[PDB]
């Protein structure tokens, strides 16, 4: 079987790939490693690959791992990043180390696309692919929560596609998740909010160093929330909202100035009213008052874009249910993700 | 509907 294999050194680790991968070179890296571009001999076209190494050392690897296979499997949405192919070069169950994951191959993540000059056309657009891909999670009951520029991936020709499936420090984190309390779809909506108000004024809207100062600095700028809210936190946490200095925060319009957008003309200041409404509608610290995602696909700012193929498609079918709440020994993890390594395998 | 054939990021 090692016929089908040779190794190159990336960096600091080997990546031992099937021979039709050629020519890698490193494009990104991160927790689970660095991924390489490579050209596929086979399909004839450049595609991604990410190593991962012993994604079964313990629990929390392999449930990630694993929950990530199956769902890349089975879900297919063009603003979701799709599996080519998923291979190891161990040759047996007792050998099996590592797992590789090849992926469409994008350009760049969304922090190189906010250190570059935009308009309203291709933010638009950029806002619009990623509600979709989230609308499709949703709709298979996938809530991500940690939706973050680095896990979103886009193309020269301004399309978009998110890299992981979220949850089973955090800028981008919904008020509600900081606070441990519950949550619905649309507190992804709050990591949309963040990363659009992101593009506008370039730079992150609150940049926390740990839980504490994280919520601080959201307050600051939105206010403290309602009476309405500070008693929906459980006892332990509702003594913290009612313990620190009460702001008034600042409008949408002192926090996304005018001066933010093209003013020039007159349906560019349309646009601009457009952008900062539907920010207000998303960054609102109450869960319950903040748009839906169906909402902002309806929202003129995004609306234009709208497609029913790609904005109304069917769920996926997940066919693994106790997917994201079974519990193994380490020793049956790495049977799993070795069998769905060997089973996904083209 | 909008063409979104001209949408270009320098990204290349
Ligand atoms: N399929 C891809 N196409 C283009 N770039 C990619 C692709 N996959 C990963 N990258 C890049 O590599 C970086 C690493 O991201 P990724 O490997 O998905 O993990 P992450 O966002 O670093 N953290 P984590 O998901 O916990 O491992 C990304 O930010 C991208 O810049």
């Amino acid at each position: 079987r090692d016929n089908n294999f040779y190794s190159v050194e990336i960096g600091d680790s080997t990546f031992t790939v099937l021979k039709r991968y050629q020519n890698l070179k490193p494009i990104g890296s991160g927790a689970q490693g660095i991924v390489c571009a490579a050209y596929d001999a086979i399909l004839e076209r450049n595609v991604a690959i990410k190593k991962l190494s012993r994604p079964f050392q313990n629990q929390t690897h392999a449930k990630r791992a694993y929950r990530e296979l199956v769902l890349m499997k089975c879900v297919n949405h063009k603003n979701i990043i799709g599996l080519l192919n998923v291979f190891t070069p161990q040759k047996s169950l007792e050998e099996f180390q590592d797992v590789y994951i090849v992926m469409e191959l994008m350009d760049a993540n969304l922090c190189q696309v906010i250190q570059m000059e935009l308009d309203h056309e291709r933010m638009s657009y950029l806002l619009y692919q990623m509600l979709c891909g989230i609308k499709h999670l949703h709709s298979a009951g996938i809530i991500h929560r940690d939706l973050k520029p680095s896990n979103i991936v886009v193309k020269s020709d301004c399309t978009l596609k998110i890299l992981d499936f979220g949850l089973a420090t955090r800028y981008y984190r919904a008020p509600e998740v900081i606070l441990g309390m519950g949550y619905k779809e649309n507190v992804d909506i709050w990591s949309v909010g963040c990363i659009m108000g992101e593009m506008i004024k370039g730079g992150v809207l609150f940049p926390g160093t740990d839980h504490i100062d994280q919520w601080n600095k959201v307050i600051e700028q939105l206010g403290t929330p309602c009476p309405e809210f500070m008693k929906k936190l459980q006892p332990t946490v509702r003594t913290y909202v009612e313990n620190r200095p009460k702001y008034a925060g600042y409008s949408f319009e002192k926090l996304f100035p005018d001066v933010l957008f093209p003013a020039d003309s007159e349906h560019n200041k349309l646009k601009a009213s457009q952008a900062r409404d539907l920010l207000s509608k998303m960054l609102v610290i109450d869960a319950s008052k903040r748009i839906s995602v169906d909402e902002a696909l309806q929202h003129p700012y995004i609306n234009v874009w709208y497609d029913p193929s790609e904005a109304e498609a069917p769920p996926p079918k997940i066919p693994d249910k106790q997917l994201d709440e079974r519990e193994h020994t380490i020793e049956e993890w790495k049977e799993l993700i070795y069998k769905e390594v060997m089973d996904l395998e083209e | 509907r909008p063409s979104r054939d001209h949408l270009y990021l320098p990204l290349e």
